[PDB]
């Protein structure tokens, strides 16, 4: 649930990599050299943007601990993910990848509750967003979150 | 399993009385 000391350790080094120079500080140019070799690809706007996000003193730079507490709430994000997901893995009764009207039939039924087709498809559609008639993950993750 | 066991016992009930 809290940082191990495993992670905080990889964060510092992760840390100490982008930083390139040594300053104890990562600058925006630090951060789009770092960012590119994530794999990304990003615009000078939306480091900036990262920038006085992560930010919290006005130095238009990151220190460790901006940096840190930053991972820290990117983590606890990634593991409440992985956990509201486990669920949707109950509720995606065939594990096709996407809860259907035909999961939630099922489920009702293991539920012992008779509920009629029409009842469930309302369901779907309050949750869903791309008009497909399915719930995939992001969409449980939302309507959970 | 908190999360799970709230969605089955509360959560699920609740939205299914709802639709009653
Ligand atoms: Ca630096
Ligand atoms: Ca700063
Ligand atoms: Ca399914
Ligand atoms: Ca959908």
């Amino acid at each position: 649930v809290g940082l191990t000391e495993e992670q905080k350790q990889e964060i510092r080094e992760a840390f100490d990599l982008f930083d390139t120079d040594g300053s104890g500080t990562i600058d925006a140019k630090e951060l789009k050299v770092a960012m590119r070799a994530l794999g990304f690809e990003p615009k000078k706007e939306e480091i900036k943007k990262m920038i006085s996000e992560i930010d919290k003193d006005g130095s238009g730079t990151i220190d460790f601990e901006e940096f840190l507490t930053m991972m820290t709430a990117k983590m606890g994000e990634r593991d409440s993910r992985e956990e509201i997901l486990k669920a949707f893995r109950l509720f995606d009764d065939d594990n096709s990848g996407t809860i259907t009207i035909k999961d939630l039939r099922r489920v009702a039924k293991e539920l012992g509750e008779n509920l009629t087709e029409e009842e469930l498809q309302e369901m779907i559609a309050e949750a869903d967003r791309n008009d497909d008639n399915e719930i995939d993950e992001d969409e449980f993750i939302r309507i959970m979150k | 399993i908190g999360a799970v066991l709230k969605v089955l016992t509360t959560g699920l009930p609740a939205l299914i009385s709802w639709i009653k």
